RNA sequence: GUCAACCGAGCGUUGAUCCGAGGAUGUCCGAAUGGGGAAACCCGGCACGAGUGAUGUCGUGUCACCAGGCGCUGAAUAUAUAGGCGUCUGGGGGGAACGCGGGGAAGUGAAACAUCUCAGUACCCGUAGGAAGAGAAAACAAAAUGUGAUUCCGUGAGUAGUGGCGAGCGAAAGCGGAGGAUGGCUAAACCGUAUGCAUGUGAUACCGGGUAGGGGUUGUGUGUGCGGGGUUGUGGGACCUAUCUUUCCGGCUCUACCUGGCUGGAGGGCAGUGAGAAAAUGUUGUGGUUAGCGGAAAUGGCUUGGGAUGGCCUGCCGUAGACGGUGAGAGCCCGGUACGUGAAAACCCGACGUCUGUCUUGAUGGUGUUCCCGAGUAGCAGCGGGCCCGUGGAAUCUGCUGUGAAUCUGCCGGGACCACCCGGUAAGCCUGAAUACUUCCCAGUGACCGAUAGCGGAUUAGUACCGUGAGGGAAUGGUGAAAAGUACCCCG
RNA sequence: UGCAUCCGGUGAAGCCGCCGAGUGAUCGAGUGGUGGAGGGUGUGGGAGUGAGAAUGCAGGCAUGAGUAGCGAUUAGGCAAGUGAGAACCUUGCCCGCCGAAAGACCAAGGGUUCCUGGGCCAGGCCAGUCCGCCCAGGGUGAGUCGGGACCUAAGGCGAGGCCG
RNA sequence: CAUAUAUCCUGAGAGGUGAUGCAUAGCCGAGUGAGGCGAAUUCGGUGAUCCUAUGCUGCCGAGAAAAGCCUCUAGCGAGGAC
């Protein structure tokens, strides 16, 4: 649920920063929602999970 | 024993007849040793040799 | 190209006091390839001495363990076929006693 | 072969032992891969052989998983997909350092400590290579008519700055050098063609003119693939349209005929194992590496001595007076050195050709407009990272979540921002040399150690030994020139 | 260690003495003995350059000291032998102890300790002719026993796979 | 149709066989010890924590799996079974 099937997407590291600046280290997941992958129009449909990028772009086809 | 020059002629067939034929000459000598009543030592040195040497040519005519 | 041959099964007679009076009652012991089995040397027995072998026993023995300066030395573990031959009785000559 | 000899046996001028190069054999474990397993030991299938009166038995092959091609097959289920088969090519593991991209502490300093430092260090992960990474301006710069890809050294500079402005941290521009390739190729707009999905007023439409024939270069669309076309910042390129124009032939530009393009086949250049495409093939080079060989001159005299290489005195070589050895300090005794010579074969560098590709069905310079110039990208916002810069007025670079543009009077940079000016042309990709390293091999060097030193290891060395295991981990060199290592007798 | 000089198998360094010397660290190219192969001096250069102590490290050796101990709750004795050597070895005859063991057979564990011949500087808490010690040789025989080739439990591994 | 000590299965043990063999108390010379011969072997008493017994009888705390053996067809079959 933090690597997208299609686009290799990864989750990005950083440090959460409070208010007395403490410095904890956090990660930043990819938005990776479960979809139903209709390769071909034929109506198969295959379980993958894809990028919410990759949706809005259009690179699945949930037929 | 015998040169490899005139290993290199005989036909297959008498490589491997020599062959079985060394062999009975090795597992004579080895028992004679194991009894204790022959003096040649290097007679077994020649004899193994000799298997080595036919093994050779039969296997360079394979793909030589 | 790779001949097989009996006598390569088996290595050497062992001579000792125990052998030798197993010969008397024609028990002969021999000293086999590590990896043989009793059916193989019974063939291999067979086609060499041309004689007919009743039963075969064969037993594994460890190499001694013998002390020197520079360290621990090992001897080579060793097996030993002891092969009864049957009423036919054709004595091996060739084991020279 | 050796500690390391003693016995028994043999080989060698018909060339042994030795040294170099290429082959053959290479049990079993190990990624271990037929199945299994407590690593080096148990059990097999299939085919071909060998062997018994036949089962038993023995050899030679072959049988793991995954990925990618390729051919057959296509479940529930109809198209078809998953999946199943058969077959070809690949992976998997190891390695001392160096590279690149990720994850990432604490002791410690702050005379406490949380921000900060230690430090993006130790360690971990994924990965190659002989080097890697970076690289051909959406760069610096500051009005100079300047530089002109990257990388790596020296300066700039412990400065500008940054910092509970505490401890500390710390650039760049510019300038001087190393290397030379300021190198290359694409995508778009247009054409041609092959298609797949549609459809068709299925006709007056598809080709430049004219003559005519025709009803499909489908009439029209579209997407994909492939060949031309183009690679640019004084914007470039497509279309359009004027001037000159360095081989022959053929078929196409719906068709045949006179005019403009497309493609094939023969002269001529131009390049090639490269970044600019790739696989080979010969010939050659006293070119190189992997064994070696030659190589001058004192048995000199006298004295000390067990021994001369010591002392004294005579010669001699020297492109050789480097270093070792030989009974004590040796250029002339030995191995060698100076200086020359040596390759059957294998490998490596070149070079000349077969061979491969490309330009010639092509170029040169001119005029005014429409189309193109890399999209879920750039930009903006929220939360972070990192830059001298600790969120600060915070530019440039970058990660995640939203929002989300233009195609040249466009877009981005010139430390918030705005206007003007200047530079450049992002969202495509390759690129040697300068640079870092040494597991290993060859030749050397030391105002380095000389046995409690130097490697932990001059000797059984990661051995003995300790621990269940990760792991910890020692001590021991010297007779003499030669073994001539005390024959024989006496006490025991 | 640069450079310049002198000594040395007719005997250097090192070590042990005698006789002396300097205001100190120290000196002796003054000399005897041991020794067997390198040393001294002048002037420069560089130091892993000076130990009495860190409950300092390694090796050797003292004091305690010929002292404590010699590892149960059974107990030995005599005759003979071998032997250079005998309380401890062998043989015989007595005595005693265990006898749900201190007897007999295994699994795990060990790995040649088992038997024969030989040995008595090492070890045995003494000596030892003996030995679980040292050396050489020998020994382990399965269709039916405990296992594999037959089967599963807890559990481990785990084609694909899901999750990360 | 059956209640039979009917029938069948299981099964300690007694009995025969294995056994004219083996072995033993002892007897001989012989001596490290080799060798030879070798008698009687009935009745009872006591008696198990072992066998029948994975049985039987009670109880609640409700007491491994698979191969194996048997059977059934599906399926192979002109040879096959004893």
């Amino acid at each position: 649920a933090a690597v997208c099937d299609i686009c290799g997407k990864g989750p990005g590291f950083g440090k959460s920063v409070s208010h007395s600046h403490r410095r904890t280290s956090r990660r930043w997941n990819p938005n990776i929602q479960p979809v139903r992958a209709v390769t071909r129009p034929g109506g198969n449909k295959q379980r993958i999970n894809a990028c919410t990028s990759c949706i809005k772009a259009g690179k699945v086809s949930r037929a | 024993g015998t040169t490899p020059g005139e290993l290199r002629e005989l036909t297959d067939d008498e490589l491997k007849d020599k062959l079985r034929e060394s062999k009975e000459e090795l597992f004579n000598l080895r028992f004679q040793m194991a009894t204790g009543q022959l003096s040649n030592n290097r007679r077994l040195r020649t004899v193994r040799q000799e298997i080595a040497r036919v093994y050779t040519v039969l296997r360079e005519r394979e793909l030589g | 190209a790779t001949i097989t041959d009996p006598r390569d099964i088996i290595l050497a007679p062992v001579i000792s006091e125990k052998s030798y009076g197993l010969i008397e009652d024609n028990v002969y012991t021999f000293v086999v390839h590590p990896d043989s089995n009793k059916t193989q040397i019974k063939i291999a027995i067979e086609k060499i001495f041309d004689v007919k072998v009743d039963s075969v026993n064969t037993a594994n023995r460890q190499g001694k363990r013998k002390r020197t300066r520079t360290g621990f030395g090992k001897r080579k573990s060793t097996k030993r076929a002891i092969v009864k031959l049957a009423a036919g009785s054709k004595p091996i000559d060739l084991f020279g006693a």
